[PDB]
DNA sequence: ATTCCCCCCCTTCGGTGCTTTGCACCGAAGGGGGGG
């Protein structure tokens, strides 16, 4: 029935108290799950049929589950959620199968009626009180209040959890060898026994639930592979996600891509090369979402590329925990890097990308650096181990920039894989000035209130020039001046500046920024042999 | 001891980083030893403070620890060789009142499980109550050669010759040495300077304001020390203490000790480490930390190097110096 | 049409700090995907 465990004291917040909603109309047809799930749970004592005093109510309704003939049962309690005192979470992530172990048995159960099974705390069993409306709005509703955990309600998924490992911990404890792994109800088991021999033991797990009121109906208990577990489909030796259905849609609007791209970014686990970066840019400005956005012919080509990579089928592997996990990225393009995990090569643990700009200004290095810690911090979540990397950096590159760079930066134990795009400082500013070559003291000074500036270069060798700008600031127009001082430059210039800002711009080797000016500086300083660059008080 | 929070202020509610396998183990091996003596207890969602913990292993020990970061927990209470004390701290009980606050969260590897929760049911290792409740000990760390603690001075270079760039940047090694070390009002050498030619007495007066040190400066016990550290290149690492900006309370060079020409962060994270050390027998705060660092990059590694018990406050700078 | 909770990404907007009142960076909140 419900289980016997202890109830979590709820308290709502200081000075606060409990919701007093009205309930909305609802479907003919809605009214009638909702009363007959209703008399049910009345029959097994999950609500207790309220009456002529409760100063308190929510609204409640109903939407159909997965199995597409049931109803489940919901309360709209953000009033009281509102009004509820905080929770801290104990689900910090969602379990992976490339961290698995390849198990000889496995099985997966479901909990059901999950939350109905689990009591709530006496004292806030009223704040819960709900009204089931009338058949045809005709005579008063049969009202009730909550017995149990309610669909809806804030605390309910932390303190179903708690309780499902506190059940769960004396099976633990007298049975080492079976890998349990708990998300909410889902019960993934595996044994290193055989098909005979761990049933025994998996309908005693199923009998020492039933012993603490949590059920497992036979129709939800999956004994044979393939599992579906977590949304993937779990194989004896391998693993895949669940299809992946991808829209064919004529004209694509703002959310109608934003899915296209939420797919994309979940397939990218596992398909390999998968790219966003040219549908996620149709998203940019636009807000209203229902107006058909065109589709760029940059964008067209990634959804090309995109679906011929989810027309073939992929599956990863389990974990080996005697072996080395190694990790190879692959720069792809406009920032985008996609990287492969895995023990054994050509059998990949689980794929991924990085397509993420962090900073104004920022070169392939930095954000290799970046997709790096991001791997190092997901391998750490999912093995518990620091995986080895094959990076298309040489050891040389690496060494000129880290021992060259006012920031401290770290790469983790790795190895140079000859990959045709590899990372590179496309320039280098030098530390001496150079004899044979002119000097450019720029300044571009603007003036803060008609936004106007002097943008020029003065030449120890007599050579000067000036050019207006308008609509500009104090920091573009340096930069602007920086810019006219290499344009008018042999293969060879010594520019010296007033600037710490365009200076820092510049000293960090950039090589793309939205700043169309900071990339057309660029340009100018990749085609350039040797640059000096030095700032002066005026 | 009744112990309570800054007027205004609730409590910690911080989450907790990924750890590896090793980490998670021995935590799960301490805190299941704990909690056996009755040090701390498990707790429920209905708790909402959390602070992180990790595991350090200590040096020259082979045998892991257990750290808690009672960072923000330590802001909001209202209240020479070094040892360990943390260990004495397990004899006093906590005020069941506060006990709340005290909690943490064991992480899983892939997430196998809900996390465990646990709270003190004793006096803490690194809560600033905990020396309080219960020589110069920082709160846990009970206080190396401290004969050679100095301010190092800054000096242009010495040789011969002057270019259009050794004067154009000598200006500038000395216009900002201004609110720092004033007397330096130098200002003829805009002559051989702003004027345009190829970058291809006065010096030993400001040679001489510049060997006189760090005059003044004094400390106030009102405001945080702030430490700013800078990467000179080749494992060279110099540091700054000032209070107020531009005068410096004391200033030092940290050179190659470990991760030969190889990490970064394992010479930062001991320079961080050597820096509060030095802190803590001398003014006895630590310092806020401006690290010359990303954020990603810090937060990842550093608990591997970290053998401190205590944790200092720190800011991650994004200029370059 | 109506709920909660967790992880991820991608875009947008407000707060913060230094500075040259712009500019750069970060955190939180929308949209989406997945999960129970
Ligand atoms: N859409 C949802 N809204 C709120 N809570 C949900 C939702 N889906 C799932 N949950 C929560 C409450 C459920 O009791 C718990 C477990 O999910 P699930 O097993 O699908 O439901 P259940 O146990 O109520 O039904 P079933 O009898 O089909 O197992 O997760
Ligand atoms: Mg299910
Ligand atoms: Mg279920």
């Amino acid at each position: 029935p419900i289980s016997p465990i202890e109830t979590v004291p709820v308290k709502l917040k200081p000075g606060m108290d409990g919701p007093k909603v009205k309930q909305w109309p609802l479907t003919e047809e809605k009214i009638k799950a909702l009363v007959e799930i209703c008399t049910e749970m009345e029959k097994e004592g999950k609500i207790s049929k309220i009456g002529p005093e409760n100063p308190y109510n929510t609204p409640v309704f109903a939407i159909k589950k997965k199995d597409s003939t049931k109803w489940r049962k919901l309360v709209d309690f953000r009033e009281l959620n509102k009004r509820t005192q905080d929770f801290w979470e104990v689900q910090l992530g969602i379990p992976h199968p490339a961290g698995l172990k390849k198990k000889k048995s496995v099985t997966v159960l479901d909990v059901g009626d999950a939350y109905f099974s689990v009591p709530l705390d006496e004292d806030f069993r009223k704040y819960t009180a709900f009204t089931i409306p009338s058949i045809n709005n005709e005579t008063p509703g049969i009202r009730y209040q909550y017995n149990v955990l309610p669909q809806g309600w804030k605390g309910s998924p932390a303190i179903f959890q708690s309780s499902m490992t506190k059940i769960l911990e004396p099976f633990k404890k007298q049975n080492p060898d079976i890998v349990i792994y708990q998300y909410m109800d889902d019960l993934y088991v595996g044994s290193d026994l055989e098909i005979g021999q761990h049933r025994t033991k998996i309908e005693e797990l199923r009998q020492h639930l039933l012993r603490w009121g949590l059920t497992t109906p036979d129709k939800k208990h999956q004994k044979e592979p393939p599992f579906l577990w977590m949304g993937y489909e779990l194989h004896p030796d391998k693993w895949t996600v669940q299809p992946i259905v991808l829209p064919e849609k004529d004209s694509w609007t703002v959310n109608d891509i934003q899915k296209l791209v939420g797919k994309l970014n979940w397939a990218s686990q596992i398909y390999p090369g998968i790219k966003v970066r040219q549908l996620s840019k149709l998203l940019r400005g636009t807000k209203a979402l229902t107006e058909v956005i065109p589709l760029t012919e940059e964008a067209e080509l990634e959804l090309a590329e995109n679906r011929e990579i989810l027309k073939e089928p992929v599956h990863g592997v389990y974990y080996d925990p005697s072996k080395d996990l190694i990790a190879e990225i692959q720069k792809q393009g406009q920032g985008q890097w996609t990287y492969q995990i895995y023990q054994e090569p050509f059998k990949n643990l689980k794929t991924g990308k990085y397509a993420r700009m962090r900073g104004a200004h920022t070169n392939d290095v930095k954000q290799l650096t970046e997709a790096v810690q991001k791997i190092t911090t997901e391998s750490i979540v999912i093995w518990g181990k620091t995986p080895k990397f094959k990076l298309p950096i040489q050891k040389e590159t690496w060494e000129t920039w880290w021992t060259e760079y006012w920031q401290a930066t770290w790469i983790p134990e790795w190895e140079f894989v000859n990959t045709p795009p590899l990372v590179k400082l496309w320039y280098q500013l030098e530390k001496e000035p150079i004899v044979g070559a002119e000097t450019f003291y720029v300044d571009g000074a603007a003036n803060r209130e008609t936004k106007l500036g002097k943008a020029g270069y003065v030449t120890n060798k007599g050579r000067q020039k000036v050019v207006p700008l308008t609509n500009t600031t104090n920091q573009k127009t340096e930069l602007q001046a920086i810019y006219l001082a290499l344009q008018d430059s042999g293969l060879e210039v010594n520019i010296v500046t007033n600037s710490q800002y365009a200076l820092g711009i510049i000293q960090a080797q950039p090589d793309k920024s939205e700043s169309e000016l900071v990339n057309q500086i660029i340009e100018q300083l990749i085609k350039k042999e040797k640059v000096y660059l030095a700032w002066v008080p005026a | 001891v009744p112990v309570k929070l800054k007027p205004g202020m609730d409590g910690p509610k911080v989450k907790q980083w990924p750890l590896t396998e090793e980490k998670i183990k021995a935590l799960v091996e301490i805190c299941t030893e704990m909690e056996k003596e009755g040090k701390i207890s498990k707790i429920g969602p209905e708790n909402p403070y959390n602070t992180p913990v990790f595991a350090i292993k200590k040096k020259d020990s082979t045998k892991w620890r257990k750290l808690v970061d009672f960072r923000e927990l330590n802001k909001r209470t209202q209240d020479v060789t070094v040892l360990d004390v943390g260990d004495a701290y397990f004899s006093v009980p906590l005020d069941e009142d506060f006990r709340k606050y005290t909690a943490f969260t064991i992480p899983s590897i892939n997430n196998e499980t809900p996390g465990i929760r646990y709270q003190y049911n004793v006096l803490p290792q690194g809560w600033k109550g905990s020396p309080a409740i219960f020589i110069y000990q920082y709160m846990d760390d009970l206080y190396l050669h401290p004969d050679k603690w100095t301010v190092q001075p800054i000096v242009l270079p010495e040789k011969d010759s002057w270019t259009v760039n050794d004067i154009q940047k000598l200006v500038g090694k000395l216009n900002w040495a201004s609110q720092i070390y004033p007397g330096i009002k130098v200002r003829q050498l805009c002559k051989l300077l702003r004027g345009t030619k190829a970058l291809t007495l006065e010096l030993a007066e400001n040679r001489e304001i510049l060997k006189e040190p760090v005059h003044g400066v004094y400390y106030d016990p009102s405001k945080d020390l702030i430490a700013e550290i800078q990467k000179q290149g080749q494992g060279q690492w110099t540091y700054q203490i000032y209070q107020e900006p531009f005068k410096n309370l004391k200033t030092g060079k940290y050179a190659r000790m470990r991760g030969a020409h190889t990490n970064d962060v394992k010479q930062l994270t001991e320079a961080v480490q050597k820096i509060t050390t030095e802190s803590i027998v001398i003014w006895g705060k630590t310092p806020k930390f401006k690290l010359p660092i990303q954020k990603e990059t810090w937060e990842t590694w550093w608990t591997e190097y970290w053998q401190a018990t205590w944790i200092p406050e720190w800011e991650f700078v994004n200029t370059p110096p």
